[PDB]
RNA sequence: GUGAAGAGGGAAACAACCCAGACCGCCAGCUAAGGUCCCAAAGUCAUGGUUAAGUGGGAAACGAUGUGGGAAGGCCCAGAC
RNA sequence: CGAUGUCGGCUCAUCACAUCCUGGGGCUGAAGUAGGUCCCAAGGGUAUGGCUGUUCGCCAUUUAAAGUGGUACGCGAGCUGGGUUUAGAACGUCGUGAGACAGUUCGGUCCCUAUCUGCCGUGGGCGCUGGAGAACUGAGGGGGGCUGCUCCUAGUACGAGA
RNA sequence: UGCUGAAAGCAUCUAAGCACGAAACUUGCCCCGAGAUGAGUUCUCCCUGACCCUUUAAGGGUCCUGAAGGAACGUUGAAGA
């Protein structure tokens, strides 16, 4: 759960979305790919 | 030397008005000018020229976009650790006849007279009341 | 004294800006004293005032 | 639940069997007797009011010995109210017996408080005094400093400062009886109920034991 | 937009009702019903409703797909069946059943004693094989995951409770 | 250039900012700067698009399938995804 | 400048949250235990001593914790006067001297009844539109919220053991 | 952290909706609490006389009427300047 305002995807699976006003950033099998903006 | 409506000659009026389905900016200053008493002809400043509205099931009144929960009431007591806050949703649970008088406390003017031109708002928030001895007309807004 | 103009204006069911564009139209130069002053009593002479502007307009 | 009202007496002790010394004291109940009941429709809620004791006949009044004898009952001393719930049913002519605190484990007890007159600021709210000693001269037990300087530049409300201790109605909860007397009319209940020796107190079961 | 413009089938031997947006499917299984909003135009081909925006909406293509998956769900549900079967994991871990209760035996001093909704018939064909039916697949799907999510199998060892058919990660205490 | 040696309406109040130079009287008309939903006077005036965030009504480096308009290209019933 | 008393202690606080404790969740190079690190959270609580005039600091010793800040670096019409500060005296050093020196030891008067705003208490008049004796409904307000440890589950799970 | 699921035929806690969530929030515990002028609710007890004068009636005065109930005075208190 990083805490950035530049986030960015790092491997094939990360999906950028927008929840409640938030840039979320996940990931399928990853626990570190995990953010929010 | 131009009219000043005394006030043992003026009279006043009895009106009944559902507000379902009507905004509050849209509302709240329409029954802010009638008991200011400016759409009679024989307004005057300086003396009261006020009607009587009764405003039925206030807590039906509805703005639009994300401020049912969006409107914030804050006030403060008095002691020192003590100024507290409730929201609209709350407000309206809870008791809706201050949704509608502070409204209408907001575009009265200020001062003794102002308190006067309160002193008509007979305004609740059921479906029914106890002044249609008076036989008021349904005002439709 | 505009405002009890204003306030006969809506009685009878037309604005300000129509009304002194009206008058404006029938050349008048009455004053805002005295079109208040009518508007007081004679509620039927400022009746056919407005009606004068609704027929110059209209 | 239903309240009743009582005097407190003395205090004394209650030994055990084993040679424990609970600390007691004993609440005089008589009987009492329900005058006005009221509900929604009637007043707007649900409740009962009563009143126990005896006064006497030239010193009620007109007013009181109309309501005293349109219940008929006798010249009692007080007049409380004890709110309610539902599931009850009540008439006013039926007295409340002692006995009905004989099944409750924990309860309440409400009173007044004794007189202690005008107080002090180290006597009532605890405030630490000063040095009676070491230079120091004629500050030995004010409460020093009050506010900051020019912002807010006033005193807050909500300080605390002297008055009068005490003397008003408070609340000891969760209490313990161990006995009640069908023969002399009494309640035994653990501590120190508030109040000195010849007051009247609210008694009840406890809120939430 | 595609599955708002491919539209639903249903077939017969079932109660229908559209009452507009009260479309209560009457069958085999149950009836659902939902008050749906009004950025949507529906009628019946006695075997096909068609779907697509009222006439006046801004985002009128929202509820024209959504609507359209939740009415094949629902007369799916109600014609078929529905259930997505768990798996519990673990020595000492255990699920009992009577109709409408379960209790596990889910590591805690208190067992978890929990209760169920209407629309659920459960069974446990194994000790810690528990299957829970229905017909409401957006009811069944949070009760199951509410059922389940009490305790996520930890990374390491993969003991918890978990679906029987997902994916956990096997994670490594470097030595 | 105001301001000191200058009054007045608009910037809530606010010597310096924009309008503007008041000798006295009037219950007279037109506008400037600025305002017209009610407080406090005048458009909930008409077409007409953006906005969905009280943004309007405080700000950077950078970020992003938020959104509207234009300009080109590649792939496609040799069905492109 | 026809004067707003200045550092630190004592006595009373109140708010801020960039949160010390305690509350709930995600990541870990997280097995458990204990931790790392940001994110939400300010309701409540926050050491007694030795030493110097001292906030700090060092040290001895607890606790869940010994938070960070503004408020005229809060508070002398509330209190010590030790520090820097008047008049005396001396040592170093400087000048020939008069005397100076964030260099140092020693002794050195801290004034005031509250008019008003404010705040905690106690009261009389009148209104509540016939007048008096009582008991109450409560829109609002105001105090209140802390935490240790031992024992059961269980020496279970986890863990090779510890 | 979720459930269902389009925008974007697939994954998507979100746009429609539905479920959980802590000493903070509203309550729940307790206190003074109708001078809440938006001045309340509420069961009770007392007064059922004659008149003339210009204030022509919400007005001024002479007489039997002076009750409900409170104040004052004395004895005082685990109430108190
Ligand atoms: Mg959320
Ligand atoms: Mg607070
Ligand atoms: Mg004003
Ligand atoms: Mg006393
Ligand atoms: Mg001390
Ligand atoms: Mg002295
Ligand atoms: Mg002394
Ligand atoms: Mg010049
Ligand atoms: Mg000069
Ligand atoms: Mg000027
Ligand atoms: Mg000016
Ligand atoms: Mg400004
Ligand atoms: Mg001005
Ligand atoms: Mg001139
Ligand atoms: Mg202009
Ligand atoms: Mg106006
Ligand atoms: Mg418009
Ligand atoms: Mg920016
Ligand atoms: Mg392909
Ligand atoms: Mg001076
Ligand atoms: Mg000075
Ligand atoms: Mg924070
Ligand atoms: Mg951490
Ligand atoms: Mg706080
Ligand atoms: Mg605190
Ligand atoms: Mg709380
Ligand atoms: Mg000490
Ligand atoms: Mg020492
Ligand atoms: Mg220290
Ligand atoms: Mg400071
Ligand atoms: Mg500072
Ligand atoms: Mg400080
Ligand atoms: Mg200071
Ligand atoms: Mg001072
Ligand atoms: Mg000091
Ligand atoms: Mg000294
Ligand atoms: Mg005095
Ligand atoms: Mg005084
Ligand atoms: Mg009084
Ligand atoms: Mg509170
Ligand atoms: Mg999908
Ligand atoms: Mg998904
Ligand atoms: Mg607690
Ligand atoms: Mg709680
Ligand atoms: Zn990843």
């Amino acid at each position: 759960m990083k805490v950035r305002a530049s986030v960015k995807k790092l491997c094939r699976n990360c999906k950028i979305v927008k929840r409640d006003g938030v840039i979320r950033v996940i990931c399928s099998a990853e626990p570190k790919h995990k953010q929010r903006q | 030397k131009t009219f000043t409506a005394k006030p043992e000659t003026v009279k006043r009026d009895w009106y009944v008005v559902d507000a379902t389905g009507k905004t509050l900016g849209r509302l709240a200053t329409e029954l802010a000018r009638r008991l200011r008493g400016k759409h009679k002809a024989e307004y005057t400043p300086h003396v009261d020229t006020g009607d009587y509205i009764i405003v039925l099931n206030a807590d039906k009144v509805a703005v639009t976009g994300n401020k049912r929960t969006d409107k914030v009431y804050y006030h403060h007591t008095g002691h020192i650790g003590g100024i507290k806050q409730a929201t609209f949703e709350e407000m309206i649970a809870r008791r809706p006849e201050r949704v509608i008088e502070i409204a209408v406390k907001g575009m009265l003017p200020k001062g003794p007279l102002g308190r006067a031109m309160f002193r008509k708002l007979k305004v609740y928030a059921g479906n029914e009341h106890n002044h249609a001895a008076q036989q008021p007309q349904v005002l439709d807004i | 004294w505009i405002a009890r103009i204003n306030a006969a204006a809506r009685q009878n069911g037309i604005s300000y800006s129509k009304f002194i564009n009206g008058l404006k139209k029938a050349s008048v130069e009455i004053d805002r004293k005295i079109l208040a002053d009518i508007a007081v009593f004679d509620k039927v002479a400022f009746t056919a005032l407005v009606e004068k502007a609704k027929a110059a307009l209209a | 639940m239903i309240g009743l009202v009582g005097k407190k007496v003395g205090m004394t002790r209650i030994f055990t069997e084993d040679g424990v010394s609970i600390p007691v004291t004993v609440i005089e109940v008589e009987a009492n007797r329900v005058t006005q009941v009221k509900d929604l429709a009637n007043d707007g809620y649900r409740a009962i009011q009563v009143t126990t004791g005896a006064k006497k006949a030239n010193r009620v009044t007109k007013p009181e010995a109309g309501h005293f004898a349109k219940a008929g009952v006798e010249a009692g001393r007080g007049l409380w109210e004890f709110r309610l719930a539902e599931g009850e049913e009540f008439t006013v002519g039926q007295s409340i017996s002692v006995e009905l605190f004989a099944d409750v484990k924990k309860v309440d007890v409400t009173g007044t408080s004794k007189g202690k007159g005008f107080a002090g600021t180290v006597k009532r709210w605890n405030f630490r005094t000063q040095d009676a000693t070491h230079g120091n001269s004629l500050s030995h037990r004010v409460p020093g400093s009050i506010g900051q300087n020019q912002t807010p530049g006033k005193v807050f409300k909500g300080k605390k400062m002297a008055g009068q201790m005490g003397n008003e109605r408070v609340t000891v909860q969760s209490l313990d009886v161990v006995r009640v007397d069908a023969e002399r009319n009494l309640l035994l209940v653990k501590g120190a109920v508030p109040g000195a020796t010849g007051s009247d107190l609210i008694v009840k079961p406890a809120v939430k034991a | 937009s595609r599955v708002a413009k491919a539209p639903v089938v249903v077939p017969a031997g079932v109660d229908v009702k559209i009452n507009g947006q009260v479309i209560t499917i009457k069958g085999k299984n149950g009836e659902l019903t939902r008050t749906l909003n009004d950025a949507v135009e529906v009628k019946h081909a006695d075997n096909t409703l068609t779907f697509g925006p009222r006439d006046g909406y801004a985002d009128g293509w929202a509820q024209a797909g959504t609507a359209r998956a939740l009415l094949n769900s629902m007369v799916i549900g109600v014609t078929e069946g529905f259930t997505k079967k768990l798996q519990l994991v673990g020595v000492g871990y255990r699920a009992a059943v009577k109709g409408n209760v379960i209790n596990l035996s889910l590591g805690f001093s208190h067992p978890v004693d929990h209760q169920l909704p209407a629309g659920i018939t459960a069974e446990c064909p194994t000790q810690t094989e528990i299957v829970l039916k229905g017909a409401d697949k957006q009811v069944i799907g949070q009760v199951a995951a509410d059922l389940r999510a009490y305790r996520r199998p930890e990374p390491y060892k993969g003991k918890g409770v978990r679906y029987a058919d997902e994916v956990v990660r096997t994670k490594e205490a470097k030595k």
